[PDB]
């Protein structure tokens, strides 16, 4: 169960300064280097710092080198990195990897090996505007009205990303489409979530919405129902 | 300090077939390299390591080779679900480096229709004041589509974003989303609301409309 | 020095401000030694009149020794000792002496081996902060020490016969502590940072890495070669060089410094959970070098001279 | 959400008796009339026993007077049917059924308007035989072997109907072929399933024979897979 | 106590066509007769209520009209999905009756061949004692089909039972199954067993066979 | 008969055996009725003389009253409390050797020939927190509606409206004095509880109350409503004690048409619960309708 999870993310403001940590478990963490890894959103790859096993050697980027500080608590099994004068582009995506080990397919005694398992990341956005809730409003069908019919959701007016949507409680894969947050006018993000279903049991099952803006600890839930009455 | 460089930076392929990355290095890097897979939204994976080794779970099908600064990912047989952005890592040095946005392979398959749907601003919205109205066009293939708005037969400009999800795992079709957003005031005005989609497999724009009379 | 009569006190070597200390300050410090030996021939001229004989003196080479380093007790205080030969580090010694200074201690950096300490008295010692921790260090002392030859070439070489026995007496003291009819297992390091994955020490300035899977690599009560040789791979590192202040002190060269030394005890740590049924699995550790001072001073702790 | 479930279903030897329910859910019970339906395995639908919404007034066909007895709690939302002196040729399919309410269809007033909600039925066989557990082996593929392949499962030796297969947990539905049972000389009943496939996924892919004879609360997972080591 | 009468007791009609039933009452029953649609195994559903009434979620080709003992039931464009058995219900009396087995309708669609497979018992039923070797043709038309037995050139009899699937509702196509049960005293004496297959669209009977290895 | 001073009693009327018994036991019970009247009409040729004549002899079928009579050794406490409420102490109580006159008028949805509440309008219900219980609903002013075997209702729409008003307030103050009430036609179901249902001395009326039913009310046509009907016998409701079957009268024989004096609604629960509530025409249950009149009684031991 090697398992890293990511934790501090939400939104810093130009300037300050966040701390990010690394709940590691599964693995003796106190034998393994970490990186960390950043993502600008619809951009590549980006190391960022690593740091070896007892937490002397910490090796960073140059993009990052005096702003940026990689540490570790191996009596917590957490990795942290805390980031100094935040600007607008460090607005991005933070992975926590443990690098591979020493395999015996290598032969050479190197920094680093490169990671292997990486954390489910954090989101980190850098801007000076206030968080907020989304608006959940239904989707509903019509009345060929003999075959498939479709319904879903609208997350409307909420700020920063993300809102993960399920459906009936992660009961219902099969025919979703989560659509990618559309940046508007109002600063505020958006996006819709639909799914495909027999409309030959528009009448005898029930769908559900679940949002999750956890940054706001919203937590909505509603349902979708044709009309007429 | 080490660049990296990649070929192509994005390839169609049709599955089944066999796709070849290639990585070159600005110095020698020996057999020091990581090839990642990384599907959209989620976390990347380790596929190959050093330049030739399969990590553990990996499918059977993922394969590199090369050393030096020549190297080469390869899927044998493409899989629907092999739709990703793949990177090259070198670790014969600090920092480490790969080719920003590596290469992004997207499937190529059979011209699919777009279903199309459209659904009226909720009851429980109209009250907050402002009116989305939507339109799906579910599971299709190609990614290019033309989608209108038409009020009363009037088309509108400037008011309306849509989204594309990124191409489907399973039957590497595309779903796009438009929505139109106007104010309550300008809601009431009109009656019928509609939406004209174009897609290559569409012999003719298709459309669905409405009214506020359900 | 002055050994207290009657008297016993608490220790608690996992507790221990020395071990912090000497693990902060302190370097290993190497000084020129001249090992001199003579040779005699006798000097045959015809036939069985060897009269005469020849003596020579031999053995120039000039290596470097490492420097023993004594902690001792500051202005006002002391050091009390355990003498009970098999202690077991906390609780109360029966058996106690005050000395001014700690024994004679070599630092040598290292992780899996224990390299030139001190053998334990009596018979094959084993200690934990906490045995029933699986994270906790296991630390093995033996009673006798097995010679390791360790050339720059690049690779270790151990007596195997001397080696499985080693291993014989450290897996007995392990089914002594869990279960006295439990199997016990060895096997390689589950992966880490080379320094931890392989039997990683000092040979001053330069780190062997070497491949230690064949020394961990068996199963105990479960009813090749002569020389075992190990694999190495050797770097140097100037980050771990001494530095003092403004000065770091450059320890000596190569063939300067003799490589290869005695193994005194090994830094096991044990394999948690699910292996809680007939067998026990240890895997070779430490890469903490705090466990490595602890391995020499558990019988000691510093108090106030009333 | 209106559901019709029969429970109840099962084995009974000619001369003794049984009892079928139906939890009936997304609809004022209490107010609607209820049907029982039954259907001879392979024959038409015939009308067994009605019941008006208080309980009172009910309703048989000439076919149970005196045998049957159709009866409801209004307060288990449940409707009963217990039957007596069951003979060979009770062994059918045993539906419920809502009648539909007085739709404004201008309308007359009628003891019955008609079902229009059914229940998913409840098997009932008038046997003096006993149950028995279904045995699954697989049926593995081969070597065009260059196109498509062609797999599944085989459910033999059981008793009594039905037994209900899926694949992979029913994320595979197109191409799925479940035949009808076969009635051995040894009074066991016997099925196949098969499937279509691409032969360019018969490695790289997992399929699940998910069996489940629920009268003998049996429920058998077997995995198909090429031979050849 | 009201006699009903269908017309046709079966029909078969090409996808697109239009379907007719007749529904005819021994006595006058206003309009109080209900139109009911059950599908290969599930169970019954309301099509048409009190002689003209769509059920709301029907689809928009399924119509009813009439009046006193002369009843229609009618499907504008016939879909492949649409194969069913069809009753009609009287309810101007107790007990409600209609017309035992109703309507059957199924498609005519294009004659085509049968993908014939063909596996050998399992080894875990070798175990068990008995050998069911099995025989599958897929979805093919018509239903017509001869399937025969060999065993080293041996033509069997008696110990061969089929079951033959209902057509298809997307593909209006039938999928037959024979199997063979031999005890496993009789299977390890014959090397080749195979499996000859007639149909229509088979321009000359096609053959599966192999052996207790590979 | 003898009010009880100072006293107080526990009352509970969904916990009260008077409703079962009078609900299995009791029949309806017509007797004949004569209303004469005289007609005194001028004799013009001078318009010296006039001929009164007497001239209503029309004989109809009227109820006979029906009195649940306490056992012997028994009495009835009787509460006088002008808006009780069924459960609880009433502060003020009678005892009386008999209930009051009540003609048993089988229905659902409107409470007919029924006892009008004194004060303002009262809603009544065993747990208005069930959204299954039945609320009943007992007006303070009477509405008339006139019902001919040809098979139609009338009821002043005017009049109709504001009952239901009142209604709708009284609800309002029930359930959040900012909501809004919305009255809808029966959710479906048998004939009996989907139409306006009840009897007229074995003529059975089934109702299209739809019209009554269909209105929002705190949301910011014809001057008399007419309801059609169907009109079937049932002789399986005829009384039947023992060996004997009860005929009631035969047809213009009763006088069909009555005065609205409550309502059986049933409350829309679940995801009812924010903009408005809604409510539907109900019963079909008659205990419902006999805790509509006896909801004030309880029987005691005397002593
Ligand atoms: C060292 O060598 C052994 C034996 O060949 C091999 O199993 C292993 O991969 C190597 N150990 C490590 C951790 O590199
Ligand atoms: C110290 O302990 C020993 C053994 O228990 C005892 O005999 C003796 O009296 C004690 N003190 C001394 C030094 O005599
Ligand atoms: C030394 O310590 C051990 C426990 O580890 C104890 O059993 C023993 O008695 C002690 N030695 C003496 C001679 O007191
Ligand atoms: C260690 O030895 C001491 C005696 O010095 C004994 O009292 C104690 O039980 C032992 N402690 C542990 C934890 O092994
Ligand atoms: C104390 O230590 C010495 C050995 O150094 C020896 O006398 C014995 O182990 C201890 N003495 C006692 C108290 O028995
Ligand atoms: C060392 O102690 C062990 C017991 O762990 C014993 O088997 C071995 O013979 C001892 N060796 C010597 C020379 O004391
Ligand atoms: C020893 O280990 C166990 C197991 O983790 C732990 O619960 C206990 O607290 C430890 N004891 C001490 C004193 O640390
Ligand atoms: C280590 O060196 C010694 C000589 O000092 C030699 O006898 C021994 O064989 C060497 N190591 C082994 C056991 O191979
Ligand atoms: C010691 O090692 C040898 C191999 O060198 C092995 O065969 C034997 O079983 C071991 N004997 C002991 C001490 O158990
Ligand atoms: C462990 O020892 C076995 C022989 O007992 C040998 O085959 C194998 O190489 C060793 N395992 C590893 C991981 O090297
Ligand atoms: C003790 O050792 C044997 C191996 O010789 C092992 O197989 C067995 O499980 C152990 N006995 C028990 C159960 O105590
Ligand atoms: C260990 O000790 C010997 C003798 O003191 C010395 O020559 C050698 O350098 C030491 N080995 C290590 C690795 O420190
Ligand atoms: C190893 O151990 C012995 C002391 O027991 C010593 O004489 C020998 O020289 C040592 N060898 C090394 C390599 O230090
Ligand atoms: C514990 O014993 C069981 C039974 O022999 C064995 O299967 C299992 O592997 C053992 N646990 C571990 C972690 O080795
Ligand atoms: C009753 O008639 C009205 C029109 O007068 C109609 O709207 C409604 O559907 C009918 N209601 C019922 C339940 O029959
Ligand atoms: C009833 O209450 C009144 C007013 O509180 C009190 O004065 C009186 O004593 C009580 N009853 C009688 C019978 O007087
Ligand atoms: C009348 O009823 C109300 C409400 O149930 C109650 O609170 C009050 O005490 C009663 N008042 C009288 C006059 O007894
Ligand atoms: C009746 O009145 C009592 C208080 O007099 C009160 O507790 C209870 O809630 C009331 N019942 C209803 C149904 O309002
Ligand atoms: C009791 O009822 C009378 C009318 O019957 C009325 O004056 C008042 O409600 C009550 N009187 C008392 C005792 O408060
Ligand atoms: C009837 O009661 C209502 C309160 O619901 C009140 O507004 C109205 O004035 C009352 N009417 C009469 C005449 O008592
Ligand atoms: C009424 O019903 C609700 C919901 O069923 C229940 O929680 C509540 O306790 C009941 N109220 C009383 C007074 O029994
Ligand atoms: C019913 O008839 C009466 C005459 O008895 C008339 O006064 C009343 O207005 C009529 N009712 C309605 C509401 O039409
Ligand atoms: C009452 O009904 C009339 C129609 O007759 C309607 O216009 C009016 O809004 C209603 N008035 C009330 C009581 O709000
Ligand atoms: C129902 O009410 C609506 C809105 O009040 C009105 O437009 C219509 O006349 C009524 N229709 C029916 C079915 O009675
Ligand atoms: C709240 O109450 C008022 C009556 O005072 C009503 O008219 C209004 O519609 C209510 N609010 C809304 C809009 O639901
Ligand atoms: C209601 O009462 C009136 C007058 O007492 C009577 O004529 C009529 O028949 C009654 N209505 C019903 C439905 O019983
Ligand atoms: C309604 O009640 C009044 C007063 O009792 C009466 O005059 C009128 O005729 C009644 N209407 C009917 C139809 O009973
Ligand atoms: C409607 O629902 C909310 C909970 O979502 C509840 O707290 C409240 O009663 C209603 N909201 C408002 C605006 O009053």
């Amino acid at each position: 169960q090697v398992q890293l999870v990511e934790s501090g993310g939400g939104v810093v403001q130009p300037g300050r300064s966040l701390r990010l940590s690394c709940a590691a478990s599964g693995f003796t963490f106190r034998n393994y280097a970490m990186h960390w890894v950043r993502q600008a959103p619809g951009k590549g790859l980006e190391w960022v710092a690593l740091i070896k096993y007892d937490g002397r050697n910490k090796y960073y980027a140059d993009s990052v080198k005096g702003r940026f500080s990689i540490s570790r608590d191996n009596s917590k099994n957490t990795l942290y990195l805390e980031m100094n004068s935040l600007r607008a582009e460090d607005t991005a995506v933070y992975y926590c990897a443990r690098d591979i080990g020493l395999k015996g397919e290598h032969y050479d005694i190197l920094t680093a090996y490169g990671p292997d398992y990486w954390g489910q990341g954090a989101l980190v956005t850098v801007s000076s505007a206030s968080t907020k809730g989304p608006s959940v409003f239904p989707l509903a069908p019509s009345s060929t009205s003999g075959g498939t019919a479709a319904l879903g959701c609208l997350v409307k007016d909420y700020f920063p990303e993300p809102v993960t949507v399920s459906w009936n409680s992660g009961a219902l894969t099969s025919g979703v489409h989560t659509f990618p947050a559309v940046l508007q006018s109002s600063g505020l993000y958006s996006l819709s979530s639909v799914v495909t279903v027999p409309s030959s049991s528009l009448g005898t099952q029930t769908y559900i919405c679940n949002v999750n803006h956890k940054p706001s600890n919203t937590k909505v839930d509603k349902k979708a129902e044709p009309k007429s009455c | 300090d080490i660049q990296m460089t990649q070929s192509p930076s994005s390839l169609s392929a049709s599955v089944g077939d066999r796709v070849t990355i290639t990585c070159q290095a600005s110095q020698d890097i020996r057999n020091y390299l990581n090839w990642y897979q990384q599907k959209p939204g989620k976390a990347p994976k380790l596929l190959i390591y050093d330049a030739s080794n399969s990590e553990t779970g990996v499918p059977s099908r993922f394969s590199g080779s090369g050393s030096g600064r020549d190297f080469t990912f390869t899927i044998s047989s493409l899989q629907p679900e092999d739709v990703a952005t793949y990177y090259c890592q070198q670790h014969q040095n600090v920092p480490l480096t790969t080719f920003g946005g590596g290469t992004k392979v997207e499937i190529k398959r059979t011209v699919a229709a777009p279903s199309v749907f459209i659904f009226p601003p909720s009851d429980e919205q109209l009250k907050s004041g402002t009116a989305s109205v939507v339109c799906l066009l579910n599971n299709f293939y190609p990614r290019e589509a033309k989608v209108q708005w038409k009020v009363d037969n009037a088309l509108q400009s400037g008011n309306s974003q849509e989204s594309v999800t990124e191409q489907d795992s399973k039957d590497s079709t595309y779903s796009l989303s438009s929505t139109l957003t106007l104010s309550k005031a300008d809601y009431e005005k009109h009656k019928v609301y509609a939406c004209e989609v174009t897609h290559q497999g569409l012999r003719s724009p298709v459309t669905k409309s409405f009214n506020r009379g359900e | 020095e002055v050994v207290l009569v009657n008297v016993t006190e608490n220790f608690n070597w996992c507790k221990n401000d020395m071990v912090e200390q000497m693990h902060e300050d302190i370097c290993s410090l190497w000084d020129q030694s001249l090992k001199p030996c003579v040779k005699l021939t006798p000097l045959c001229v015809g036939a069985g009149s060897c009269n005469t004989s020849v003596i020579t003196q031999a053995c120039p080479k000039v290596s470097f020794e490492p420097i023993p380093i004594h902690y001792c007790a500051p202005a006002g205080f002391a050091i009390l000792k355990c003498n009970n030969k098999t202690f077991n580090g906390t609780g109360p010694c029966t058996n106690v002496s005050t000395v001014q200074c700690t024994h004679g201690i070599r630092p040598v950096v290292s992780s899996q081996l224990l390299l030139n300490g001190s053998l334990a008295e009596e018979e094959v010692v084993i200690r934990s902060c906490n045995f029933t921790d699986n994270a906790k260090t296991i630390i093995v002392q033996l009673n006798t020490s097995v010679e390791i030859n360790c050339t720059g070439a690049g690779h270790c070489n151990i007596a195997r016969a001397k080696w499985n026995n080693t291993l014989k007496q450290i897996a007995s003291k392990l089914r002594e502590q869990f279960g006295n009819n439990k199997t016990i297992i060895f096997k390689q390091s589950s992966g880490g940072d080379p320094e931890i994955v392989t039997h990683w020490f000092n040979c001053g300035g330069e780190f062997f890495y070497c491949n230690s899977t064949q020394l961990f690599n068996s199963t105990w009560f479960n009813s090749g070669s002569d020389t075992i040789t190990l694999p190495c791979r050797i770097k140097q590192i100037i980050n771990m060089w001494c530095k003092v202040g403004k000065m770091m002190y450059a320890p000596p060269i190569s063939g300067q410094i003799r490589c290869s030394s005695n193994i005194t005890g090994l830094l096991l740590t044990r394999d948690g959970g699910n292996s809680n049924n007939e067998s026990e699995i240890f895997r070779p550790g430490g890469g903490d070098m705090r466990d490595n001072w602890r391995s020499e001073l558990y019988k000691y702790k510093v108090v106030k001279i009333e």
